[PDB]
RNA sequence: UCCCAAAAUGUAACGGAGGCGCCCAAAGGUCACCUCAAGACGGUUGGAAAUCGUCUGUAGAGCGCAAAGGUAGAAGGUGGCUUGACUGCGAGACUGACACGUCGAGCAGGGAGGAAACUCGGGCUUAGUGAACCGGUGGUACCGUGUGGAAGGGCCAUCG
RNA sequence: CACCCCCGUGCCCAUAGCACUGUGGAACCACCCCACCCCAUGCCGAACUGGGUCGUGAAACACAGCAGCGCCAAUGAUACUCGGACCGCAGGGUCCCGGAAAAGUCGGUCAGCGCGGGGGUU
């Protein structure tokens, strides 16, 4: 036993596995359920036939074609323009 | 404030529901109770109060709602979405609802 | 109980003093705010009811306790603890407490001469300062706990301090000469 | 010299001068022709050289500041971690960057104080004059 | 979690920084309502800040924590009513050598909020964890050594 | 979408915004008016909410002017760079070929486009 410290200060190991990003892109065919975006907050917000999971995951509600709408950052949307 | 209109107007999930929206202008005494189409930038039915108020101004309640409900069948409309602008759904606007909720 | 005495004497006089295009463009009194910024050095559960009950007899209104902004500064500062007592007066209840001031409040003050006239709230408003509690019509040392005071704010529809200054005095208000 | 508040450590990379005019503040300047890391002590060395030459007044503009922290080898090893916080502070200088500029002194007075300050620097320099009014 | 990381994903070092091993019965569900930090000028204990008032104010605040993303048409702040922090299931994807891990529309039984469209299978998200083996406990009545029971086991649940 | 204007509601969400300045009242909208209840304020009809005029168009709004500020923003040139090929012991640099900024300057803007209902051309 010493009077100094428990864990030694000034470290540099530590980091984490992690994934993320866009899964399906502008002009891709999607089946219903297909995840099209993995993200943190609401980088991209849901549109036509596009849902939003607990972890802001954007998925297809109904089959079709992925369409991206870029209004100017923040106002970003993914939609499904149903093929039929 | 102006945040209340945009609030209910945002919670009115347009195309997911399939239904048409029913707007109301009860801030003044010339209630505009309109049937507005989601997709097309169109207003279908509608019933005002300026064109003969029937003496009443706030009591014209059911009158504008009845006028609307009847005008809806004339077009076919049966499925609706009511949008209480900033109006706390209680008097003037609560009657217009039942007036249309019983007139079709 | 004062309404027409605001109109008939003050209202036409301001168009006969200045000259407004309409009866609506003439300055008006928006609201009267009464604030009791106690606590800090008076952190007691007993003192909470004290001024609040005393305020309920003068304004005829139940007062609200404006809690601290959760400011946990160096000195005696913490979470949302009771630090101020507020009551708003507008319309009917406003003129009941305003008349009570010019008649019993303002003259029946020990060491009285008049109130500060100098440029107050630059955008046509007034913020009165009271330095005692035993100078009110319904407040006496017989049925109390200790010795204190209060603060009062007068909100007006006046565009400038120039137009605000006239309205206050012509309603009946002391100015040190 | 050193900076007041920071992060502790840095890196390294280079390419032609980004933010260095010609005639701002002073009448005559001293421009870098080579890239380097200007040590706090080399600037101090140049300053004192110029200040001494221009005895009284004080019209020396040091347009460069040492902000980059550099590290060191305690004595041996490698069987340990990242090192030496407190070695020395540096200013990343790229060719074109005005390091110093003088005022209220003649062409001849300035020619010399810069000729002197040049001998204390780890790079080749050039003495300059006016005719640069880019954006103000 | 950020940086390294070379504008997809991924990527090492005894490289540079910093957190987690829980918490919340509301800090959950839903329906209502509210809108921040700061500064100037004016005022009771006061007076550097405080409680009040007007004027500026994408947000310079907040979000139980670390940081990043996100966010005021709220994810911030306040209240009513509540227990979906449900049981049986999973079209289809994300992610990993596996074993794990993530997201999820839709169907049934039953509910909660709301007039209603609707929303609800915990929390703005990304940490708050531990295979298997042996075993404690509530349920179940599958096996049970000739038969009928029983001991013991199996099976749901869950604790170490 | 004969034409003017107004009240609602869209697409578009700064070339749509702010400031300054001017016009509009009894059509529409705004304050206003009173409130014991329906309903509402951790206090106050401020806001919600109810009954209604008058009075005014002050405030708000709508519309119009304007280029002071915001916002938008070239051409040229450079930075940087895919591929080809080199220089320097090095930090670092060059040539050929396409690609191509950011900032700045010229300048451009006080939007454009729908649907419904109300009131005017005495
Ligand atoms: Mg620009
Ligand atoms: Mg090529
Ligand atoms: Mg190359
Ligand atoms: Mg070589
Ligand atoms: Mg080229």
């Amino acid at each position: 036993a010493h009077k100094k410290g428990v864990g030694s200060s000034k470290n540099g190991r530590d980091s984490n596995p992690k994934y993320l990003g866009v899964k399906k892109f502008g002009g891709e065919v999607v089946k219903a359920g297909n995840i099209l975006v993995r993200q943190r907050g609401t980088k991209f917000k849901a549109g036509q036939g596009v849902g939003m999971g607990r972890d802001h995951t954007l998925f297809a509600l109904s089959d079709g074609k992925v369409v991206f709408i870029n209004k100017g950052k923040g106002a970003r949307f993914i939609s499904i323009e149903a093929a039929q | 404030r102006r945040k209340l209109r945009t609030r209910r107007k945002v919670r009115t999930t347009t195309a997911a529901s399939g239904r048409l929206r029913l707007s109301v202008y009860r801030s003044s005494k010339h209630i505009y109770a309109q049937i507005i189409d989601d997709s097309r930038g169109q207003t279908l039915a509608a019933a005002s109060s300026a064109a003969l108020k029937s003496g009443n101004k706030t009591d014209t309640a059911a009158a504008v709602g009845k006028a609307l409900a009847a005008a809806a069948a004339e077009k076919g409309i049966k499925q609706v979405v009511f949008d209480r602008g900033s109006y706390k759904y209680h008097g003037r606007v609560k009657a217009l609802a039942d007036a249309a909720r019983e007139g079709g | 109980q004062l309404k027409t005495k605001y109109n008939d004497q003050v209202r036409p006089a301001l168009m006969q003093q200045f000259g407004y295009s309409s009866v609506m463009a003439v300055p008006r009194i928006e609201k009267i705010v009464v604030n009791e910024g106690l606590g800090s050095s008076k952190e007691d559960s007993k003192a909470i009811d004290k001024a609040a009950k005393e305020l309920a007899l003068i304004t005829l209104q139940k007062p609200i306790i404006t809690k601290a902004k959760k400011s946990i500064s160096n000195f005696k500062l913490r979470q949302g603890m009771p630090v101020g007592i507020k009551v708003t007066l507008r319309g009917e209840r406003m003129y009941v407490f305003l008349e009570k001031l010019i008649n019993i409040g303002l003259p029946r003050i020990r060491d009285f001469r008049g109130i500060n006239p100098n440029a107050f709230d630059g955008r046509g408003n007034y913020n009165l300062g009271i330095k005692e509690q035993l100078i009110f019509p319904e407040i006496t040392y017989d049925m109390v706990d200790k010795t204190r005071g209060m603060d009062i704010t007068i909100v007006t529809t006046a565009k400038t301090d120039e137009e605000a200054r006239a309205l206050l005095q012509s309603m009946g208000l002391p100015f040190r000469k | 010299k050193r900076t007041k508040f920071r992060k502790q450590f840095r890196g390294r990379m280079t390419g032609d001068a980004k933010g260095g005019d010609y005639v701002a503040f002073g009448d005559y300047g001293l421009i870098a022709m080579e890239p380097a890391w200007i040590k706090s002590n080399q600037i101090e060395a140049c300053r004192i050289v110029m200040s001494r030459h221009f005895r009284r007044g004080g019209k020396i503009y040091i347009r460069i500041f040492p902000d980059k922290p550099v590290t060191k080898k305690p004595a041996e090893t490698r069987m340990g971690k990242g090192k030496g916080a407190v070695e020395y502070w540096v200013s990343v200088v790229k060719p074109g960057r005005v390091m110093f500029e003088v005022a209220g002194v003649t062409e001849e007075q300035a020619k010399e104080a810069f000729r002197l300050a040049g001998h204390k620097l780890p790079i080749q320099t050039k003495m300059v004059k006016r005719e640069v009014y880019d954006e103000a």
